[PDB]
């Protein structure tokens, strides 16, 4: 009958964004899905067009930035819209996080875990793109976070030798992290394939944590006008910054050339890395400090294992709810500690911050839901 | 009818270790498995190399 | 009514005001996580007990969706909360854990 | 049991364990066994020419 | 709060698998010898040594 | 205030004679006023050629048809005088003849059987309308799949020997086999030294061995010439045998591998591990709650309809494996389930199961002999296969000395890594070829 | 029940249940097919609440001694006495009932009302039925001392097969004969089979055989209950109807007991009496009551 | 009961490759379109690891080039790897088409 439904092709287009069953009753939290999918599909267009006037020779890639900026006809637009919409892509990926955190959307384990696959892959992406404009803070990124890797025991100055491809960052360095940052975003896109493969087993969850078999209404055309609401949305954001304040979110010093004998005094992370690096300063030790900002991360995996409580949102679970907006304001913490220099008593605050996020997500908030139990009898 | 069911005859195909019908096969199962799987064995050596 | 336990039934009616599901008029065991215990005591439902559960999870989503709540009138008293689905979870706990016991030996 | 293959089988091809440690020790050992042979002939076919054999001459 | 797996029948489990694991476990020993050329270990075996 | 040893020790014990012209004369005393009485005869389809195969089924029918001394149709009335049951059957090694009767028959039921291994008249007659009648059952037997199946497995496992031969014979021998071929089969293999005069019930040890010696002292038994008939070891070959009929509802198949024989010691810790893997039929009782994994997942998930395991020994070989009868759209599901649990055998057995099998196997030895018939049955295979009777003592202290470690080392031996032999009949389009059941008889990660 | 209705026999028995009797006796082993998923668990404790009570209970035990069975029901059950209901009467009708299926051969029975079990005339009919034929006692024997398969054959040249047919209960019983043969043939071999019980019930009945069906009766019971499990079955049966055990020797002296007129009786009592048949098959050729 | 034939991810795969139901008289040239998946794949290989050491500016391209062959450890090999895989493809790619066009196997 029907060859939207019969045709090979069409079946998954229809089983997937058409006649999918969703909960009537899901909030904007949940438009966060479908803006990181239209961020990276911008960061791959606009990127690809860059590519076409963009050289990774150290003699010239700085320089390549500026005849992008000042000669290629609206390279300007385009320089500034792969920019900015990096920063929208990590401002969704935590939203799209914070929200499955609270509403306890975690309990699909296979989603979650390839969920946190796409948060380290998305940071090296972005981490290694950095690098290509050769500024200062690019050299000193890539010198500082390589250099990671020395911290590993009888093998690490190999392992930094192996990827630099030289005794020091060079030529070879930015050439490879060009091809690693034009690679990777492809790898990216399927790996949100499979994300969203293992979703549609189980369908979504809503903000209330109960089953809504009993309440379903087509994805088309309810979530599609509600979804090109939000990428609107989405679209007035992003031209803000990038028609009234390009620069508000970078660093001044990225448009000075690399210098490799002077490292500038006020060196500090992009913000959206700036809590990270808030924890591993925050330890006086080079091994302890980064296996605390490797587990900062990785304990994503762990929080599904911690779930203590019968019910499955924060919704109905006050204490729950007042731990997760201190978790909040702990993080805001941070990252304000990340961008101040190292001296008293920013020193003494920041360990409080790091000790405190970590005990907030292994210790009190299982604590709390258990107490709940206790509360409700059951 | 179906107990007129014979299988053919497959001399022309087995090794001259099971030609004989009055002799136990259990005897030579070993030595024949084991050369197939040196077979294997080596090809396994080869590739990983 | 002695010292502690009246504060310990303050205490939980307190939480229970708080907690909130009552002014979407659930109950308690409406709200409970559905795993493979939870799924079959509630398959183990009678017919009237289980229409009813539908009927109320329905009417709380709708309103979830509007952002609305019910009137004052009709939220769930924290006395008349029924623990309806209790004793089935119970029944289906005793013989997983029944099982169980019987696959160490 | 007294042929080569019977042994070799009820010894070690049994498991797939022993059989996976077998492959690996049989690399190990045939890395350098050919390694060897290969360097040799390819010395022998070209005598007097590589670099190795007119060394002594220069070097003190 | 794995405390379902304590008893005979685990424990009896566990030492049918001890060999297999301690098998699979010199496997992927000798494989990651073999395969990054640890002179430390390669050193002293007898005709491997050698090579070097 | 008894006891399972000492309730096995207080049975009475088998008494054995053996005749000058060879015959063995066994008997079991008992308080029963009935008995059962029945002579046994090493001699089957195993010992024939393709010339004559289908003999002794022939013969068979023609055993209760009138002999030289009770023409035409007077044994049976014979028989019917006193209301006794008389029966018969034939195998690829063994053929029996038997009554059920009271005590007090014992004498003339005795003289029955010796009129009947001696004296086949053979009327030409009787032996057409015999013809036609085994023409009739041979079309018939195509009705019974189970049989058909087990027929194919028996031919492909032992192709080209005697054993792939059925019982009854092709349909083409038995329209040529003439009276004279059925003389020289008589002749031949109906000898003293291969028969065994079985008895049970209420009767006393000497008066059968006189009645013995006085109804029997005809037969020779001095094999003549080397006119020895002797079997020899029989090949075994893995190998598949499918028949695709899609008209028809349900599938059948049967796997199996190849067995110790009658008389090693293995055999016991087989029929362990067969009792704990179990059977299963759709009209159960226990439903998702069997102990067998095998058939409680086949209980939940409607795997097949029914399932069984078979240990079938002969001389120096055997079967040992599995028949199921499922829908055409499980056969994976079955034989991925089969595969596992024998490997689940083969690499890690525990103490519970072995405990469950041995308990199933001493019940199920117990409740088998009780009565006349099987432990005249007993008596007769016995003196032929071992030699001897072996009380249920020593079955107890064989059964006993079972464990984990010797049932794994037994299901290495025989199931892991083999080549197995494979029918079946039916809609089969879904049954794994044969690489693939190949693969499954070993683990990757054993 | 599906697996229990792969036989032709217990469809064509339970057709012939209910056409005999109205109320009691009528009822099916199996469930009807209307009914199956609307028995309740109301229904199930009221049965056995009503019927499972110490007067209507018997506990057998082989194996086992006396003071810990009488332990066992001192302690459980006891408590469960409270006899409740006593059960209808049996009403005996007959009629027909004819189910036509297009199968190969037409089964059928024919059968009248009897006696009760444990009774002088049950003997007698136990001794009739041996007298016509129980089935055979030789492997593929051509029934040659059964009367009724030699006066059916004699005019009847296809493959058939007949005998006789006995079911006792505590009030009241079924005695007649179950026939198998072709569509063509049915008529034929009904007719024989009655018109030989016709003259077995006019007097022509021969003393040495009713001698060897009087031995055939005396072997058969005493070959049944050599088993555990026969054993077991004619004790119980023997403890709920009789409420007192009768060993073997007493049964064989009450069927040597029976006088040869009386089986004549029986045979009179079957020829002049209401019949019920049940039938099954295709029905283009078997007789009506009337017509026979 | 098998999680190869009821996983959400290896069920795919299992439909593809290892339960896919083929004819069984298949020859020899129905082998180039898996090695077409092979060849492609290679490509992707070791053309990722000239990418590298390749700078697209006009006057340091040919340059580029030959210090991938003269100074990059084993680069020769990848080099000339990448550069003979084009015409294994294109032997493959055109010999496939030859098998669809003889073997009237564009009526799909
Ligand atoms: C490139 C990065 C990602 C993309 C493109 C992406 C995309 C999506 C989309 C389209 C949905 C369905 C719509 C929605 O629920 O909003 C979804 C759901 C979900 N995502 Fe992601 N995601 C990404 C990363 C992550 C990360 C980092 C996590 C968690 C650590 C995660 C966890 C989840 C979960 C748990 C759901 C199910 C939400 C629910 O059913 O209520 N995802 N994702
Ligand atoms: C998830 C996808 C991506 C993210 C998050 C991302 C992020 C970034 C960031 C943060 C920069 C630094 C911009 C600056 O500071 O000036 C950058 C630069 C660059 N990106 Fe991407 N990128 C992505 C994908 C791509 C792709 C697919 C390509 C090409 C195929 C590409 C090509 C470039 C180039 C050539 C530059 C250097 C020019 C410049 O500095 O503006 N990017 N990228
Ligand atoms: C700690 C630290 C960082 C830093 C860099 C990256 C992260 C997050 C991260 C972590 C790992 C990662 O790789 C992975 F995805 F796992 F492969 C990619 C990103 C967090 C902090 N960046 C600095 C940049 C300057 Cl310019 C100077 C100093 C610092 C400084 O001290």
């Amino acid at each position: 009958t029907n060859i939207r439904k019969s045709h090979p092709l069409m079946k998954i287009v229809n089983n997937a964004f058409i006649d999918l069953p969703a909960p009537s009753n899901i909030s904007s939290w949940w438009n966060f899905g479908s803006l990181l999918g239209i961020c990276l599909i911008l960061q791959i267009l606009t990127g690809l067009f860059l590519a076409m006037h963009y050289t990774s020779d150290t003699t010239t890639a700085f320089s390549s930035v500026t005849h992008i900026c000042r000669d290629v006809n609206y390279g300007w637009i385009i320089r500034y819209m792969h920019a900015n919409g990096a920063s929208m892509f990590f401002i969704c990926l935590y939203m799209h996080v914070g929200r499955g955190l609270y509403y306890g959307s975690y309990t699909f384990l296979e989603t979650w875990n390839i969920g946190v696959i796409l948060l380290l892959t998305v940071m090296a992406t972005a981490f290694m793109g950095y690098v290509l404009p050769w500024g200062q803070m690019s050299f000193w990124g890539a010198t500082v976070i390589t250099n990671l890797l020395s911290a590993i025991p009888y093998i690490g100055t190999n392992l930094v030798e192996w990827i630099w491809g030289g005794f020091s960052v060079d030529k070879a360095t930015l050439t490879r992290f060009f091809a690693f940052h034009f690679i990777l975003p492809f790898i990216i896109m399927a790996i949100a394939m499979v994300h969203l493969l293992f979703l549609h087993e189980t369908g979504s969850n809503n903000p209330t944590g109960i089953s809504s078999d009993v309440d379903k209404i087509p994805f088309h055309p309810y979530y599609t006008i509600k979804d090109i609401l939000g990428a609107l949305l989405l679209i007035l954001a992003l031209m803000l910054l990038v028609l009234f304040a390009p620069d508000l979110l970078g660093d001044p010093d990225n448009y000075t050339p690399a210098n490799p004998l002077n490292t500038p005094p006020h060196i500090k992370p992009e913000w959206y890395f700036l809590f990270a690096y808030a924890i591993l300063r925050s330890i006086p030790n080079k091994l302890g400090g980064v296996l605390a900002l490797a587990f900062s991360i990785l304990i994503l995996a762990l929080i599904p294992l911690l779930h203590t409580s019968k019910q499955r949102s924060m919704m109905f679970r006050p204490l729950s709810q007042c731990l997760f907006w201190a978790l909040v304001a702990d993080l805001l913490t941070l990252t304000w500690i990340g961008g101040q220099p190292v001296e008293h008593p920013y020193i003494t605050i920041g360990q409080l911050a790091s000790v405190l996020y970590f005990l907030l997500i292994l210790v009190l908030m299982p604590t709390a839901g258990t107490i709940e139990n206790k509360l409700l009898k059951w | 009818s179906h107990t007129d069911i014979k299988v053919p005859d497959f001399s022309d195909y087995r090794r001259p270790e099971v030609l004989d019908s009055t002799k136990s096969s259990k005897e030579s199962s070993e030595a024949r498995k084991g050369f197939s799987y040196l077979v294997t064995a080596t090809t396994t050596v080869g590739v990983a190399y | 009514v002695s010292a502690s336990s009246r504060w310990l039934e303050g205490i939980r009616k307190w939480y229970y005001n708080a907690a909130g599901f009552n002014k979407l008029g659930l109950m308690r065991d409406d709200t409970i996580h559905e795993n493979d215990d939870v799924k079959e005591a509630i398959r183990r439902l009678p017919e009237n007990l289980y229409n009813d559960r539908v009927f109320r999870i329905k009417r709380a989503l709708d309103l979830s969706m509007r952002q609305q709540i019910l009137p004052k009138e009709q939220w769930t008293k924290y006395e008349e909360d029924k623990s309806y689905l209790e004793p089935y979870l119970k029944e289906v706990i005793r013989e997983r854990k029944e099982r169980e016991e019987w696959a160490k030996k | 049991a007294p042929t080569l293959t019977a042994r070799l089988y009820s010894l070690l091809f049994r498991r797939t364990s022993t059989f996976a440690l077998t492959i690996v020790v049989g690399a190990l050992f045939f890395e350098r066994a050919f390694d060897q042979g290969a360097d040799a002939i390819y010395e022998h076919i070209n005598e007097g020419k590589l670099w190795k054999h007119i060394k002594h001459k220069y070097e003190n | 709060m794995l405390t379902r797996f304590l008893g005979p029948r685990y424990r009896q489990l566990a030492r049918n698998w001890v060999p297999t694991a301690s098998l699979w476990g010199a496997v992927g020993a000798v494989g990651l010898v073999w395969a990054t050329d640890w002179r430390l270990i390669l050193d002293w075996v007898p005709y491997i040594n050698g090579k070097f | 205030t008894a006891t399972y040893a000492q309730a096995l020790q207080s049975v009475p014990e088998t008494q054995v004679s053996q005749l000058d012209n060879g015959l063995r004369v066994a008997s079991e005393q008992s308080s029963q006023p009935t008995c059962t009485v029945g002579v046994w005869i090493d001699a089957g389809s195993r010992y024939e050629s393709e010339k004559n195969n289908g003999a002794g089924y022939f013969v068979e029918h023609l055993a209760f048809k009138g002999t030289k001394n009770r023409p035409g149709n007077a044994l049976e009335k014979e028989v019917e005088s006193m209301g006794a049951h008389l029966n018969a059957y034939s195998t690829r090694e063994h053929t029996a003849y038997y009554i059920k009767a009271l005590s007090k028959d014992l004498p003339k039921a005795v003289e029955l059987l010796a009129d009947i291994v001696q004296n086949c008249s053979l009327e030409d007659s009787q032996i057409e309308k015999e013809r036609d009648v085994i023409l009739q059952e041979l079309q018939e037997n195509d009705t019974s799949m189970r049989d058909v199946v087990f027929n194919y497995l028996h031919a492909t496992a032992f192709q080209g020997t005697p054993l792939a031969q059925s019982v009854e014979g092709p349909s083409e021998n038995v329209r040529k086999l003439s009276r004279a071929d059925l003389t020289e089969y008589l002749s031949r293999h109906y000898k003293a030294p291969r028969m065994v005069l079985a008895a049970a019930g209420g009767l006393e040890h000497r008066q059968l061995l006189d009645l013995a010696q006085k109804h029997f002292s005809g037969l020779s038994g001095t094999y003549d010439e080397d006119a020895v008939p002797t079997l020899s070891p029989c090949r075994f070959t893995g190998s598949q045998i499918c028949h695709r009929e899609d008209g028809l509802p349900l599938a059948h198949v049967a796997i199996a591998v190849e067995g110790p024989g009658w008389a090693h010691p293995d055999n016991v810790a087989l029929q362990v591990a067969n009792a704990i893997i179990g059977h299963y039929d759709c009209t159960y009782g226990g439903g998702a709650h069997l102990s067998s994994p095998l058939a409680s997942i086949a209980a939940t998930n409607k795997l097949c309809q029914s399932f069984q395991t078979f240990n079938i020994c002969y001389a120096d070989t055997g079967l040992l494996g599995a028949h199921f009868v499922c829908d055409h759209m499980s056969i994976d599901d079955m034989m991925f389930v089969l595969q596992g649990q024998w490997m689940r055998l083969c690499t890690s057995a525990t103490e519970s199961e072995v405990l469950r099998g041995k308990n199933l196997l001493r019940n199920a030895l117990v409740s088998h002999l009780d009565g006349t018939t099987p432990v005249c049955e007993d008596i007769g295979r016995s003196l032929l296969t071992y030699g001897r009777r072996i009380p249920l003592a020593e079955w107890e202290s064989r059964i006993a000395e079972v464990d984990a470690r010797v049932v794994r080392e037994v299901c290495s031996k025989y199931f892991y890594d083999q080549c197995p032999a494979v029918a079946g009949f039916g809609p089969i389009e879904q049954l794994p070829d044969y690489n693939r059941i190949r693969s499954g008889m070993f683990w990757l990660r054993f | 029940k599906a697996v229990a209705l792969q036989n032709p026999q217990a469809h064509v028995i339970e057709n012939l249940h209910a056409a005999a009797y109205r109320n009691a006796l009528a009822n099916s082993l199996y469930c009807p097919d209307y009914r199956i998923g609307k028995v309740t668990p109301v229904e199930l404790h009221d049965y056995v609440q009503n019927h499972f009570t110490s007067a209507r209970m018997a506990l057998i035990g082989l194996g086992v001694s006396h003071p810990v069975l009488k332990q066992v029901a001192e302690q459980f059950l006891n408590i469960r006495g409270g006899l409740g209901l006593s059960g209808a009467k049996a009403k005996y009708h007959g009629g027909e009932i004819r189910e036509q299926n297009g199968d190969s051969l037409v089964h059928a029975a024919l059968v009248a009302e009897s006696a009760a079990i444990g009774s002088a005339e049950a003997n007698a009919f136990s001794v009739l039925q041996h007298v016509l034929g129980a089935g055979p006692h030789v492997k593929r024997g051509s029934n040659a001392t059964s009367s009724l398969y030699q006066a059916v054959a004699k005019g009847v040249h296809q493959p058939f097969d007949v005998s006789a047919f006995n079911a006792s209960y505590s009030d009241s019983g079924l005695f007649g004969f179950y026939t198998i043969s072709q569509a063509a043939s049915a008529g034929d071999v009904i007719k024989a089979a009655y018109n030989q019980v016709k003259t077995i019930a006019q007097g022509n009945l021969s003393n040495p055989d009713v001698q060897a069906a009087k031995n055939k009766l005396k072997a058969g019971y005493l070959m049944s209950v050599e088993s555990s499990e026969g054993f077991l079955d004619e004790v119980g049966s023997q403890a709920l109807a009789a409420g007192s055990y009768t060993p073997p020797s007493t049964v064989l002296q009450q069927i040597d007991a029976v006088a040869d007129a009386d089986v004549i009786n029986a045979a009179k009592k079957f020829v002049s009496g209401r019949k019920s048949m049940a039938a099954s098959g295709n029905l283009g050729h078997t007789p009506f009551i009337d017509e026979l």
